[PDB]
């Protein structure tokens, strides 16, 4: 098993594709052994050579590990680096490359537990896929909206609403002035509230507060189906009733169907909200799984205009680096190597535009500085909480978020520390606004 | 005591009765030119007996009223094509359709 | 947050959907408070009761938790029964049952570990939902395969062959005896390989076997595709050149897009065969994830004819109750709740049909008998080293295969134990068949 | 009220439609007032003129009575006669005149029960309706089939059975002898036996009997379906599998779908079998309903190839005349009015093909001489006891139907009294089939 | 026949189909024979067990008679109460569960009268069927009205109007108040009026009618079709020249003609009217029929957001009771078991909205106060004589009826007996509205 | 190497579809290349034209078999409706008739036209009748010429 498929000597080709697996083995296997044993599973899946293996090139479609690391502060895991031909894949299949990657290795009796902690897509097989159908800049140009960060918002609650109460929500929430509403995961098509009710009843309180605004406004309309037909006949209503942004649940939905909706967005001209319902039950134990990093390249190499990522600031001040190496993942066109940062693979990806950041969950106007000092203007800040138990209503606390977000932008345009002066830049932007006062009163 | 059914080919009406003598076909032959049609005779060979189209015996026999002139047709065309089946036939030209339509010899 | 959304005195109704979450808690947390937890962040995720709420039916619309448990042997975890009313799902949507059960619930920092453990689908729903396209019956009399289980294998290497000589294995594996041979998860369309060139000679070898045998073959053509209209226009391919049956990985493919195939195979006569890749990241650890049964129970709500299961015989005797539970939950129209077999609720599936049982991995002809008594006829065995690793080819590979199995089959209709006489009865049938007694001196 | 809707000496015109209605009236009301009442409520239904009244032409758009006559027998009920212009209805719409007549007048206060009794279709708009389909003549055409009755039989139980056994009764039944086989009008899909799976294993069996026969087969594929695009996916499903002849209930089904699904029979060349459910729901009453013989010639107008009249023999021999009078108005060109038979308005069809009378429900054996007597050549004979139940199998039954058809048309055809003399034809047969012998053992 | 189709002690499950017989048998025949021939002939149709029988499970797929009860009133009939297995109907198929029920059991000899007067749908069944296309709520909401029940129109006379004089009745009638106007069920395409031009010149005057009010205006325009491909091109025009609601006659038109009409309602969000046209030729008779609260429950399964039910008005005080049943079968999600007002099962609803209740008929302002107390809010009232017959013209009579209904409801709201006080409070709202008055004063 | 042998099927009115078809057999296994439809018979009440095509079709696959000579049967596809003609003509097509027949006075220059142009698209023969020609061509001093109109269908297609 061993000298067959881990080559120490093999340096990997600039068009192979490299994955990282932390192996937790059992105790006593050799780490060389379990390295060979995830490539071959991963590329192959046996060692022994049957009659048709004679008839291919069994030195080239083969998965080989080339280095093993040690895990810093675990002793009992190692690191196997395994390189892949591009010649193994789909051209422009997420997921074929995935199916590839965790077929069947996570099923291995001889380990403890596997993680799929980065995997690196060379440029070759980067510019096969479509990508994001807009991108950050080409998003920022279709709405005419420069120099801040982006603000959301989630309708709720989840259940309930009919369409025209749930409008009546979505337009306050709107013309207090967030640029968008967001539509649950779990909100497709239900009873209580159907989708072309929804569609059009948005549609409407969307109309109306652009046009007692002045900006223009959206709403990730949720076109996850049980069906693809059903998913491109919803996402065509949007498009038809003019809705200019959709969701879509990539995870729980599928990764097929996210390509195709991804690739229809581009044809048709619709921007893509990409939420990541189930993340948790694959990237959040340490020791089996595939890392949140992988699933972040995953999308933006499907397509998609805005991610969920995390609020940042809901960690500790010593565990945000690998949130941070994502964003960098999910945003910049070249991410270099930072073991830090849990960046294991430089990471080129050409002219394929960035994905818009979103924030979301527990976060209100008191984060707010720490929010944008983190992710920059690039970035979408959700408030569901922050704006919908506003005392005041809906609009007054979406005037509350965007004053803040205006306020705390100007501070770090004008040199200040933001996060250092955050109290005191807040409280002199509620000298002006009693909504963003009160809304810290509530929120303190 | 149950006995099992015999599978074998069948050819339409009267097929299932046993095979017709001179004087059934006789009363056949009254019975069609006593409801005013017309008499056909055809033939084919057994493979194609399914035809829609068989080989006309001569033309059908307008107005004619001997059963004995009918049935010697019939043995002329037995006579002429020994190998093929033959069905005899009687035209209704009010309903454009066949009032009597079945094999006097089953084929070989 | 307590008296919110659990009621200890809640009645479940029959046509509510019942959860079963094994918490791994925090120390010093409250099991209750707990329990409420999952039950809020499954289904409205929030406790600050916000203006919009008061428009909604608070008391109807959110998922309550009516029981906690204590689990034997793990006093660091404990049982949480929810219940959860069919109004808060789309009707005939395992994807949005899936989405609302498993969003967010998984990352709740306030457990160390989450587990779904089991499902209850109310006949009411169960009856919305297409289910498996033919099910186990119809696709027997399709067949014309009675009395035995099925047998199939898996094509190895998984990289290189060409199109012909992939047919070209296939033709002998067929021809040898098995039913069916299997196209692997990783072979959809490759460059070496591509998918139209894999059916139309995966159809020719199919059919010169069956002219050659005199009996029905089958290849599980794979239609995963990067996007649905890619998979719609290969299953539609395989549909035109004949073939019987097609393959889908409905994990990573996708529940929306598995769902649309199933519907798609029902509409149009075609056999669907479900490999279950990926499972593992998801339902290996003891503490954290989404467990197999309720796999099985999405998968055959989605539809699909065969399901991989596992092969029993690969766990220890005292290791074998959940294999068997949820291998009654695919197969059997009603079964009651049995706690030693790992099954939490009596799930009522009235008329759909049940999907063959898939065992596959590391078994060959010594495994047989013991494989034949414990699935019954109502199986499919899949065998690709132990058909391809023979040492006189495929054909008699499949032919010992299949006078194993007609043997094993026809000791137990004459009442004897074949797991207890196993060795004897396969030398009996071996005193017949010099393919199968080589084919037990290799692999012994 | 009296003056204005009902006229004497109205005479009525050649492209007038004339109904007859059976008014059962309240003691003490007037006569001429309950002809007008349901000449007006089936016209215009209202009596006090508006302004809207003067817009029109009065005199043209009303239905007028203009004759009453008395009931033979009845003292409390008397007939009433209505014109009905052509211009008051849709062209070629079954539809459209059955509810202009039958809309309201039935829950008319004013009298104790109402019957339509007769209708007269004139041959202006005789001519606008499709008709049949094929019609008789070209069936006889298409199925190479003339001299005789049809058989058919209807396959038991109606639950139960599934594809392949609901197929391997109709194999039986059909290499048995008889012509068709029918659906239930239950049967169109139910979870033990799909629709597909029907169609499938129906015309497998029809052709292997077709096959083993030498004489062409049918069966009736039910396409009733919840929904028209459902019923047309089942009847194109039939054509393309080769299926000569479809059912479909028109009265629980509707007019609007038969109509859709007659037009597209004669568009597509698929002979169609007609089912009478819940007639008995509308016809059975003597004092309130509507006849019979009005829903065969709504059926003949909507299309359809065969349809369900009635045993005749199970009735009484003095309560024959209406059954042979519908049965004339179903099969025959021109029907002159007969009030023994029922027949209340001379009946011109013109050109419009007839429809295949059906006999079904008691029959066996001993009904046959009867039953040829009685229908002719031009009708369909039905035996699903009378061939289920024979003790040697559906094949006995079958071919035993089928000798005593052919016995007792060469006893017609030789000049014989066939009912006088119908035991001694029936043991003259049976002295040659063994089948038919044991047939009239069982059934005597 | 005793034993096998009856089970006393038979327990029916929550799945199960229930039917309540009214059976007026022949004297001298066991009433539980005649229970167990009903169940017999509406679930398998034979005693006489065949070689078939034997291949099914003849306990289960069978329908049983459990109940027999007195009919309070009548000792020549008596109440047969049998289950049915949900396994033995299509799933969401009114039309198959209706033959099913009513397709042969009316004829039954035995019997000299046989009534379906309740059936009770199961919510497994209920939730597969789409129901109402958008329900009470969901229409409110479209329409923006509330607080108020609906007001309608039919326009008169049934014959002779061109489209634009249709049109402007129609413009008319909706200017003066009422929310919409009715095509009349014969109205469907005329050669005096055509239904293109129908629609383009009922939408032109709906138009016209809602510019000049200020508030939403309908008609239900008439798409019964003799075609199912008719009907769907004129709905489809009907929503292409934007007419916000259509209607159906969903009897003579057909069921599965109404349920794909409502179905495509659903997909495109127009508004589906319901006529309930030959209904008396079923309902009326009190010895034999189907019961107008089954159709009413068919109806609603099948789809339609308003249905004719009576005026209720029109009975005497004590024959009120069945039309309130099933008004609240039509209204309600739960309606216990009422035998005062006929309702013989538990029917339970679940999340399907409810349909709106019409009242029409007769009735003119004086009525109104009644029809105010007796339907609620949520039901529309249709005065056709009473606006057409006024005086001053169409508006000026929906004027009129306008007024009235803002009083009674003001009234109402204000705590009144407005119908121990309807003389009164008429009055002091005609001491505002002339046309009101002159109404009154028209129709005392 | 030798002219074209066709036949007219008499009487033009009462042929069932059965009955056409039998005459049109023994015409083709007699002898004759092509049988033709009178320029009267599109679709009649006594004989609906999917009915002719269909036996038509099955008699000419009979002598053609019988023979072993290609037959043909000009099947008329003149329509009321341009779109009556074009589903006449593919069924024509999908059934195999070699050749239809149109009439290009009566039926039109515009219909002619159109399903000359289907005809070469498709690869089905047509024959053209020129019924109504007399209305035109006879008097000597006022009309059309018959050359003219030949021109005109040579033209158009045919």
């Amino acid at each position: 098993y061993r000298q067959t498929y881990w080559m120490p000597e093999y340096t990997p080709l600039d068009s192979d594709i490299l994955a990282c697996f932390k192996i937790t083995p059992q105790p006593g296997v050799d780490r060389e052994e379990a390295a060979a044993a995830v490539a071959a599973e991963s590329s192959t899946g046996t060692w022994t050579t049957v009659w048709t293996d004679l008839l291919t090139d069994m030195d080239y479609y083969k998965g080989r590990a080339y280095r093993i690391e040690d895990v810093p502060g675990d002793d009992a895991a190692f690191y196997a680096f395994i390189a892949y031909p591009i010649d193994l894949f789909e051209e422009g299949s997420v997921v074929n490359v995935f199916t590839s990657l965790v077929g069947n290795v996570f099923g291995f009796k001889a380990v403890r537990g596997l993680r799929l902690e980065d995997v690196r897509f060379p440029l070759a097989y980067v510019k096969t896929c479509g990508g994001p159908p807009h991108g950050i800049q080409v998003e920022r140009d279709k709405m005419n909206k420069y120099g801040r960060p982006l603000l959301g918002c989630t309708i709720k609650p989840k259940l309930g609403l009919s369409a025209k109460n749930y409008g009546r929500a979505v337009y306050e929430c709107l013309r207090g002035g967030l640029d968008f509403t967001k539509d649950d995961e779990n909100i497709n098509s239900q009873p209580f509230m159907r989708w072309r009710d929804r569609f059009l009843f948005v549609q409407d309180a969307t109309e109306t507060a652009e046009a007692q605004t002045g900006e223009r406004k959206g709403h990730y309309l949720n076109v996850t189906a049980p069906t693809p037909e059903e998913m491109y006949k919803r996402a065509e209503f949007a498009k038809e009733i003019g809705a200019p942004i959709i969701m879509h649940d990539y995870i729980t939905g599928g990764f097929t169907a996210n390509t195709g909706l991804a690739k229809w967005c581009q044809d048709n001209g619709v921007l893509l909200h990409i939420h990541r319902a189930m993340h948790a039950v694959i990237d959040r134990n340490p020791n089996h799984g595939i890392h949140f990093r992988v699933l972040t390249k995953i999308l933006r190499l499907s397509g998609g205009d805005h991610l969920h990522t995390g609020t940042v600031v809901g960690k500790l001040e010593g565990d945000r680096a690998s949130t941070l190496g994502w964003i960098d993942l999910l945003r910049e066109s070249f991410i270099p190597e930072d073991r830090s940062r849990g960046i294991f693979f430089d990471q080129d990806w050409g002219s394929m535009p960035g994905v818009f950041a979103v924030a979301s969950g527990g976060i209100h106007v008191w984060h707010m500085p720490a929010l944008v000092n983190i992710f920059g203007d690039d970035s979408v800040l959700q408030f569901g909480g922050g704006t919908l138990g506003h005392p005041w209503g809906n609009a007054a606390g979406a005037a509350a978020n965007r004053v803040a977000l205006e306020a705390c932008v100007e501070a770090r345009n004008q040199g200040r520390d933001i996060e250092k002066e955050g109290k005191e830049i807040l409280t002199a932007a509620a000298q002006h606004s009693p909504e963003l006062k009160i809304a810290m009163e509530t929120w303190k | 005591e149950m006995q099992d059914y015999k599978q074998s080919l069948k050819y339409e009406t009267f097929s299932y009765l046993p095979p017709m003598n001179a004087e059934r076909i006789r009363a056949q032959i009254k019975y069609a030119i006593a409801q005013g049609w017309s008499p056909g005779i055809e033939h084919v060979e057994v493979k194609n007996s399914m035809n829609q189209y068989w080989y006309m015996w001569k033309l059908p026999f307008f107005g004619e009223q001997n059963v004995d002139n009918v049935l010697a047709e019939i043995e002329a065309c037995r006579s002429a094509y020994p190998t093929h089946q033959v069905k005899l036939v009687a035209y209704d030209n009010y309903a454009q359709s066949l009032g009597l339509a079945f094999v006097v010899y089953r084929g070989n």
